[PDB]
RNA sequence: GCAGU
């Protein structure tokens, strides 16, 4: 095969995508359909843990007081109009009332299924149905740390294949029942269980207590999850030949981006999320082919990646929009009248002021790479040619030093007492400058006299006796 | 401080521990306001802050409060420049492997793994699985799969067994794997294998191995899972004026990575089919592959210029990298540039500096002068005074370069006399005014030549500028130990119109008393420079005692030699200056002096020289006309006779007699008579047309002519030239190098007509292209060399040694070319030479060979001296100063610390653009001598040698050779052995078209297994009158006596076999195919004659010597000693056995034979004869012949290439080049140490480890010295910086990581990266010191 | 790129 031929990621792409083949018009329904049997099936199996029942009926009494709004609790009812959801959700909970209390365990059994089916003609919204699956993977982390609780509370003290020590757990679900026949092997292994017997204790009720506040066993939720998992990986696995299939549409559409700022596989990349963004909010029922959504969903995933992600200094989605209505109109201005559009017509085509167009001309210029060599000359750079312009010169680093050593003589030939009252005050000498509150705290003097001791000695050195070599610190 | 660098391998825990904070964004800045943003790849919060003690929320802006993080923004309140020094990090959401350990070959992934490379980037592209784990399963570890494969083993074997794909799958494997376990397999499979290949496929990977469980690696680092962000202010995105902004192309591969990286961290959580995320997954690969090295596999990435973006490690190496370009040489402050002008006024220790260069190039100088005499208040005050240029500022700006040197420098520095002090003369150019004296060592005419300025600041860098670079301590060159501030064209056209006489000049034959009077004379207008006049001469000789003794004697003299006496130092002869003085007797003058008086006395005298040859040629009016060109009356006939000569040629083509070739060759060898006759009857003109009168008769004398007086002084031009002006420019070459058939039969002072001059042009420009296309090859050899050699420094006073090579005058056929004179002047010796008469020691052992020890060895007739050299230094790390010798530069033996090897680099390389692109008869007198000798005598009186490498000496009446000639086997020669000769007979001849096999003793035919149809095929012919027989080829034989070869053998008419006297083995001649025999069965021929006859430069060669590469077909040369015999054939080689009785015996060597062998089945050889002929390659040599064998081989082969050209290079310069190529060797018995069979160590580590070993009793390694390339001994350096820095960066420094190796810093480049002193010269000391302090 | 050495 071509299999180690090239290195292009994009051939490797090609190759490993045209290896799936296309979809006819009838190919997406049965897809779709796929993905909606396992998503609706799912939703029965979270339908089966009846606090999401609760959950359900209690935001529809809030539906009654109208919360939320009706489109994004339910998109409406297979065999939007809100008397249907009101008497139908009413409708289930006169089901509920015929499931509550219709147990005296062998007769139970087909009201749950009926529960089901019954529940068959619901939509569900995702959002919601969000919050009640992440409540299903609270559900679903509790059972399996407690099951992995029961496998490896006693396989960190004894040594033993834990089969025999399962085969008496599943059923029990109550008590500690199951530990009589433990120690029977006599083989250390429940030997050593003996000091566990004990410390399992609160774990080992708490499940089954909120087993029936939910109603139903921990073995059979266990199924209940085991299904869910089917059922969604059914979903996911249709949804996956979906994408999969419309591949090369990504490709169609990007292919029209393609020196736009991003890479190829960039776009095509962004492209492929667009498109499983395309797949998971996609219904058949509409009647329309899937392609044509697949493309708007497209045409927004690329256009929003070179919009963010396709420039050195990113400029916000707005004015990229901006940019390209500007870029437009001076393109047919410069058709129709032959010359460059001025910011003073070009603001006036459109209905923007003219510092607007001004700014946002200044705006849209990429950055110069460092490397680009100075009328074709290699060995020379723009790099090299940048100055650092922060540094300070070291005529200026004489400067400060000269002045620090005049000021010290100069503030030496005072009194020590104001003298200090100066480097206290600025920050000579010292990581802080003090305010006269500060230094009134210090020098345990009241604030104003300090402040005329300041300007004693600022009068002090005004005089031309010690600055004459100050004064030539100050410009010409 | 610091005195090593460790190089090793980036754990992720490593990586995460330099960074600051994970770029989580690819934002680089804000677009309003240019802020940098949060979490971005510019992020003030990870990388610092952008602005001095200031948080970039601005609520904290004083350093108060310093590094205090804000909570407003996470920004710390430091310096910006910690933007500099901060890096970040990038979490990779999945494994990438590093493109360096992965793609520089041979691969480390590949090596470590046992892994093809295209097996692992199949996996690792995602296009195959690996089975990292078998289990209970036929699946093994390394094995690859397809997709389906995969599928397959999952449906057979299910979830047991582990297959992945991807770089985490190299990752599990590259960490799954146990290094001690494996290496100690691997040694076991070593021991049990005797495949050579296999061997060396073993060998390689254990080292591998083993390199990795020595140094702190672990495999799996070679799997980038984090990844470091270099620090913004080194990738810097700064606003350019005009409002855009530059950035530096690591932000766009960050800024890809990032996209990519976040982008797969989205697919992960929204759980993407596995063709997205795998293609996401190499889409990510792939830019941080092109992060790390653009365009190493695969297609470069190019961005918005279609222009390939700049990688890290494009950063780092190249001719534009880090290394080259910024760290081994910089621009540098203090250091100004101007054009260079003549300046004839000054000494030779000063320049002519521009005020308005010097005025800025010691600004803080001036300021603080300014400062410090109280003239200026402050240091702004003193900045503007320096600017308004205040008449005091030229005070204090002479005061400040009073004794202040500054370094000049022409570019390209060729060698170390590129760059010399000088003491500045303030003038009032823009011009630099540089001493004429210096610019032949420069290369500097005054033509448009500019010359940088370079300010030495320290007292230390002053006095090394006053002590080491001062032009007056540079009067001797470093490559030969000749004067190179010498005097030149005007100077010495001065001093030889000075020097010369004329007849009849006037006043001519008067008695002066001195050079006084002759002055007064001359000047005086009462005799000219030339008259012919006796003076009272005072000459000093400096005395046995060495004080100057007097003599007082009226000289023969003229009048200027007379005046000319009056510069020249004491104790120099009158001999010296009565002579026309050319450039060469210049030049010896000026050597004497140096000898004799020394440097003090030769600087004033060589200014004196140059200052009375400028007067002398000024008042010489010494111009060139077009009179002056004198064209020989004798042209136009001689032309005309050799038109009439081509014309008969021509003729006798059309007639059929002669073929277009040789009718070419003709015409050709009488167009180049007739040149020559026209270039004699020139010069015959130009030399000597002085005919004048002495008392009435007419008298030639030598020609005063302009043209004449250049040419004859050396001044400028050669007979070469003259010979294009007056006589004719002759035969010119096609494009291609053959002569076009008729000649340029004009000269320059006629004109050349259209054709002439665009046949002309033919040549012309090809010598300017060769000009502009071998200097950057002549650059590149010398940057070779000087990256091999930098780390030679002399660092000892003797090693003690005792060997040497045995310097011998270098005679090439008839002729010598070097002496010994110029061959031994500077070493040392290393045994005490003795005279011809013995028990006498001529010179001691040890003794440096100075001038007078040489006139010594040419008093007697010594003509060989063993010498130490460099190649032979006991002293590791380094050479003896008894071994290098002389300093040359100096005149005296080395000091310890001189850097030997930049000398020797920069001395070879300098000349390099200089470069381009049958019977013997004895010349003279002397007694003949053979040498390797095997000798008869033959029926008629011949002498005859039955040897292979008899090589004929002519030993004259002293001992000493003047000439060396190459007998061939079988030569008969007419003399016998120590014969004298007369001059220009001949001795000996032979054969030249074919090779005759020769009867060793007299005997019987014997044609042993020689069948005739199966073996012999019988030929007849008329004029020979007896048929003839060939014995068969390989490819006209039938069946039969190609096995069993045809031999010709020795008995006697009684039916005895008679043999060799002294041995009793079968007496044979194995008569190869493609041979004559004329001879019938029973023949009776003699011993001594033949018995059956077989037919048969420039600068890239120096380049191909010194890198040591192995020639096209090389000289087959004998392993072993041993007797010669055959084994198999026709399988394309015939194989060669050589078997030695004493020992061992089977040798067998698989020789071609589409070669013509040079050897017979009887005879025995010794280790180097040459089986075959050709080409010698320089491994051999080493291998076989030692050490000193290749080095004479190296260094003849190399100033044969040196001498042709005229280029006097000391033999010392490329015997470094030579130890620093034999700087490794391979172990052949591991012996009781910790080395292997078969690996390369450094020489001086096994030496010095044998002999610590040794010290202890128990038997060191023994090893066989090897001969790297100068590009792979450079690149072969223990030093990882030196290396690096080279070229190769890429290699060097994964081999360096892969190793965990450590550099000491002991060379020069590698204290030239880091900023320290360099270990050699005024920095050797402070080495010394810091090497016996941090030791102890 | 174009020149100068
Ligand atoms: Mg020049
Ligand atoms: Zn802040
Ligand atoms: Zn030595």
């Amino acid at each position: 095969s071509e299999i180690g031929r090239t290195t292009d990621p994009v051939r490797m792409y090609m190759r490993e995508m045209g290896t799936v083949e296309l979809l006819t018009r009838e190919g997406e329904i049965d897809i779709a359909k796929r993905i909606e049997d396992g998503i609706n099936q799912v939703q029965c199996s979270v339908a089966e843990y009846p606090e999401a029942i609760t959950y359900l009926l209690e935001q529809y009494d809030r539906v009654e007081a109208e919360e939320a709004r009706l489109s994004d609790l339910i998109t409406g009812f297979v065999d939007i109009d809100p008397e249907l959801a009101r008497e139908k959700f009413a409708e289930l909970r006169a089901q509920y009332v015929v499931t509550r209390d219709t147990i005296k365990h062998a007769t139970a059994q087909e009201e749950i299924l009926k529960l089901s089916e019954v529940f068959k003609q619901f939509r569900l919204v995702p959002k919601q149905f969000d919050y009640l699956v992440n409540s299903m993977r609270v559900m679903m982390d509790r059972v399996r740390t407690q099951e992995r609780l029961i496998m490896k509370l006693c396989v960190e003290q004894c040594k033993m294949p834990k089969k025999n020590f399962i085969t008496l757990f599943t059923g029990n679900e109550t008590s500690d029942t199951w530990f009589n026949a433990a120690i029977a092997m006599n083989k250390p292994w429940s030997e050593k269980l003996h000091d566990v017997s004990e410390e399992v204790h609160r774990a080992l009720q708490k499940l089954q207590q909120i087993e029936e506040e939910t109603g139903l066993t921990i073995e059979q939720v266990k199924d209940i999850n085991r299904r869910m998992s089917i059922g969604e990986a059914k979903a996911r696995r249709a949804k996956k030949e979906m994408v999969e299939a419309n591949l090369r549409l990504v490709i169609s559409i990007a292919k029209k981006y393609t020196n736009r700022g991003l890479q190829f596989l960039d776009l095509i990349q962004e492209g492929n999320i667009g498109l499983m963004k395309a797949v998971d909010k996609f219904e058949y029922r509409r009647g329309y082919k899937f392609s044509t959504y697949a493309t708007w969903w497209i045409r927004q995933a690329i256009t929003r990646s070179i919009a963010d992600q396709a420039r050195t200094i990113r400029i916000p989605v707005h004015m990229i929009e901006t940019i390209n209505k500007l870029n437009r109109i001076s393109r047919q201005m410069l058709q129709e009248m032959g010359r460059e559009p001025t910011p003073e017509e070009l603001a006036e085509r459109m209905l923007m002021p003219e510092d607007k167009i001004r700014k946002v001309l200044k705006i849209a210029k990429e950055p110069i790479s460092m490397e680009t060599p100075i009328g074709d000359d290699e060995d020379s750079h723009l790099g090299d040619f940048i100055e650092d312009t922060t540094l300070e010169l070291p005529l200026d680093s004489a400067t400060t030093e000269s002045l620090r050593a005049a000021t010290h003589d100069v503030l030496a030939g005072l009194t020590a007492r104001e003298a200090k009252v100066l480097r206290m005050r600025f920050g000579i000498d010292m990581n802080t400058d003090y305010t006269l509150e500060e230094v009134g705290k210090q020098f345990d003097v009241t604030r104003e006299r300090i402040r005329q001791i300041e300007a004693k000695a600022l009068r002090k050195l005004r005089h031309p006796s010690r600055s004459e070599v100050l004064r030539s610190f100050l410009d010409d | 401080e610091f005195d090593a660098i460790k190089i090793a391998l980036a754990s992720p825990d490593m990586i995460r521990s330099w960074s600051f904070g994970e770029v989580k964004k690819p934002e680089t800045i804000n677009y309003r306001t240019f802020k940098p943003e949060r979490d971005g790849l510019f992020c003030a919060r990870i990388f610092g802050p952008v602005k001095d003690y200031e948080c970039l929320c601005g609520k904290y802006k004083r350093l108060k409060h310093r590094g205090v993080i804000c909570e407003k923004c996470g920004v710390e309140v430091t310096q910006t420049k910690v933007r500099r020094e901060r890096m970040g990090h990038i979490e990779l959401a999945s494994p990438t492997a590093h493109i360096w350990f992965l793609k520089s070959l041979p691969s480390r992934i590949g090596l470590l793994l046992d892994m093809p490379l295209r097996d692992i980037e199949r996996v690792l592209y995602f296009e195959s699985y690996v089975v990292i784990e078998g289990g209970m399963t036929n699946l093994e570890r390394q094995q690859i799969l397809t997709e389906e494969q995969y599928l397959d083993a999952l449906e057979e074997f299910g979830d047991e067994f582990d297959a992945k794909m991807g770089a985490e799958a190299i990752q599990a494997l590259l960490k799954s794997m146990d290094l001690e376990q494996e290496c100690e397999q691997l040694r076991e499979e070593l021991n049990e294998t005797n495949s050579e290949t296999k061997r060396k496929k073993l060998t390689k990977r254990i080292k591998l191995l083993e390199a990795f469980v020595q140094s702190g690696n672990k495999p799996e680092w070679m799997i980038l899972t984090v990844l470091p962000v270099l620090p913004p202010d080194l990738r810097p995105l700064v606003p350019l004026d005009g409002g855009r902004f530059a950035t530096s192309d690591l932000n766009d591969l960050y800024r890809r990575v990032i996209n990519r990286n976040n982008r797969l961290k989205r697919l992960l959580d929204l759980a993407a089919p596995d063709i997205i995320v795998r293609n996401e997954k190499r889409m990510l690969q792939e830019a941080v592959d092109a992060l790390l090295d653009n365009g190493r596999r695969g297609r470069a990435i190019t961005g918005s210029n279609k222009r390939p973006l700049k990688s890290l490690a494009d950063m780092i190496k190249g001719k534009q990298g880090r290394f080259r370009q910024n760290l081994l040489g910089k621009r540098v402050d203090y250091s100004g540039r101007s054009v260079i002008t003549v300046g004839p006024y000054l000494r030779l220790h000063q320049c002519g500096l521009p005020k308005k260069m010097a005025l800025e190039l010691f600004k803080p100088f001036i300021y603080g002068k300014l400062e410090l005499r109280g003239l200026a208040t402050t240091i702004k005050a003193a900045k503007k005074m320096v600017e308004r240029e205040e008449a005091v500022v030229w005070d204090i700006l002479d005061e400040v370069i009073r004794e202040h040197p500054v370094l000049l420098n022409r570019a390209p520095t060729l060698h170390r006399l590129g760059i010399q002090a000088f003491e500045p003369v303030l003038i009032e150019g823009k011009a630099i005014q540089l001493h004429p004296l210096v610019c032949a060592a420069y290369n500097a005419d005054f033509d448009g030549d500019q010359m940088a300025v370079h300010v030495p600041l320290t007292l230390e860098a002053q006095l090394e500028a006053r002590a080491l670079m001062m032009s007056t301590n540079n009067i001797l060159s470093p490559a030969n130990g000749e004067p190179i501030i010498v005097p030149s064209q005007d100077v010495v056209l001065g001093l030889y119109y000075m020097t010369r006489d004329c007849v009849n000049a006037k006043g001519e034959g008067m008695v002066l008393t001195g050079p006084k009077e002759a002055e007064r004379l001359y000047r005086s207008g009462l005799a000219s420079l030339h008259a012919r006049v006796k003076v009272r001469i005072t000459e000093y000789e400096k005395d046995a005692n060495g004080e100057l003794v007097a003599k007082t004697s009226l000289k023969d003299t003229t009048v200027g030699r007379a005046i000319l006496w009056m510069i020249v130092p004491k104790g120099l002869p009158y001999s010296i200056v009565n002579q026309a003085l050319g450039k060469k007797a210049i030049s010896k003058m000026l050597n004497t002096c140096y000898r004799i008086l020394g440097l003090k006395p030769t600087v004033i005298f060589a200014d004196q020289i140059m200052y009375t040859g400028f007067a002398y040629a000024a008042r010489s009016g010494a111009s060139v006309g077009i009179d002056d060109m004198v064209i020989p009356e004798k042209k136009h006939e001689i032309i005309s006779e050799a038109e009439a000569e081509v014309a008969e040629i021509q003729e006798q083509f059309q007639s059929g007699l002669v073929t277009a070739g040789e009718r070419y060759n003709k015409v050709i060898d009488i167009w180049a008579a007739a040149n020559d006759r026209v270039s004699k009857a020139m010069m015959d003109n130009l030399q000597t047309e002085t005919v004048i009168n002495r008392d009435g008769q007419e008298e030639k004398q030598v020609s005063f002519n302009s043209i004449y007086m250049m040419a004859d002084s050396g001044a400028r031009g050669s007979a070469a030239q003259i010979r294009q002006l007056a006589g004719m420019r002759g035969l010119m070459a096609k494009p291609d190098g053959s002569i076009i058939e008729t000649p340029i039969t004009a000269n320059f002072r006629e004109g050349l007509n259209v054709l002439q001059y665009f046949i002309s042009t033919h040549g012309a420009r090809k010598g300017l292209a060769d000009t502009a296309l071998k200097t950057a090859n002549s650059g590149y050899l010398t940057r070779r060399l000087v990256d091999v050699a930098q780390d030679l420094v002399v660092t000892e006073d003797d090693c003690g040694t005792h060997e040497g090579i045995m310097m011998t005058p270098v005679i090439e056929g008839g002729d010598v070319k070097e002496p010994l004179r110029d061959r031994v002047l500077g070493r040392v010796t290393a045994e005490d030479v003795l005279k011809p008469g013995t028990a006498d020691i001529l010179v001691p052992r040890n003794t440096l060979l100075h001038e007078q020890w040489c006139d010594l060895l040419e008093e007697n007739s010594v003509d060989a001296v063993k010498v130490r050299s460099v190649v032979s230094c006991d002293t590791d790390f380094g050479v003896c100063a008894h071994c290098y010798g002389r300093d040359l530069a100096r005149g005296h033996i080395i000091n310890k610390g001189e850097a030997i090897g930049v000398i020797a680099a920069q001395s070879i390389g300098e000349p390099g653009t200089q470069l381009t692109m049958s019977s013997i008869q004895v010349k003279n007198k002397g007694s003949i001598k053979l040498s390797n000798v095997k000798s008869v005598v033959n029926s008629s009186g011949k002498l005859v040698i039955t040897s292979r490498n008899t090589e004929l000496k002519l030993i004259d009446e002293f001992g000493r050779t003047k000439e060396s000639y190459k007998v061939p086997y079988g030569a008969v020669l007419a003399k016998g052995d120590g014969e004298q000769v007369a001059g220009g007979e001949t001795v000996a001849n032979w054969d030249p078209h074919t090779m005759p096999v020769i009867t060793e003793v007299s005997g019987f035919v014997r044609f042993t297994d020689m069948i005739d149809g199966q073996t012999i095929t019988r030929q007849t012919d008329e004029l020979t009158g007896l048929s003839s027989l060939v014995v068969l080829d390989s490819a006209e034989r039938t069946a039969g006596g190609k096995d069993l070869r045809p031999a010709l053998k020795i008995v006697d008419a009684q039916g005895n076999d008679v043999l060799i006297p002294g041995t009793d083995m079968p007496a044979q001649y194995f008569l190869p195919g493609k041979a004559i025999v004329q001879l019938e069965d029973g023949v009776q021929i003699s011993s001594g004659d033949t018995l059956a006859r077989i037919p048969q430069g420039g600068l890239p060669r120096v380049a191909d010597l010194f890198e040591a590469r192995r020639p096209k077909e090389p000289a087959i040369l004998a392993e072993i000693s041993g007797i010669v015999s055959f084994g198999k054939e026709t399988k394309g080689k015939r194989r060669l056995v050589i078997t030695p009785v004493d020992g061992s015996d089977p040798y067998e060597e698989m020789i071609p034979k589409w070669r013509q062998l040079n050897v017979f089945e009887g005879e025995r050889v010794e280790r180097g004869d040459v089986i075959s002929d050709g080409p010698e390659a320089p491994h051999d040599i080493l291998r076989l012949r030692g050490v000193h064998a290749v080095t004479r081989y190296i260094v003849n082969e190399v100033q044969d290439v040196y001498r042709l050209q005229g280029v006097k290079i000391n033999d010392k310069h490329i015997e470094v080049i030579v130890r620093q190529m034999l700087r490794k060797a391979t172990i052949v018995n591991a012996g009781s140490s910790d080395f292997l069979e078969g690996e390369q160590v450094e020489y001086s580590r096994v030496k010095i480890a044998n002999r610590e070993l040794e010290a202890n009793g128990k038997v060191g390694a023994t090893y066989s010295r090897d001969l790297l390339g100068i590009t792979k001994a450079s690149l072969a350096t223990e030093s990882f910086i030196s290396a690096a820095s080279f070229q190769e960066t890429t290699r060097v420094l994964t081999e360096a990581a892969v190793a965990g190796k450590r550099d000491e810093l002991r060379g020069l480049k590698e204290n030239v990266i880091v900023g320290r002193l360099i270990p050699a010269g005024t920095g050797y000391a402070y080495h010394q010191d810091r090497m016996r302090r941090r030791a102890a």
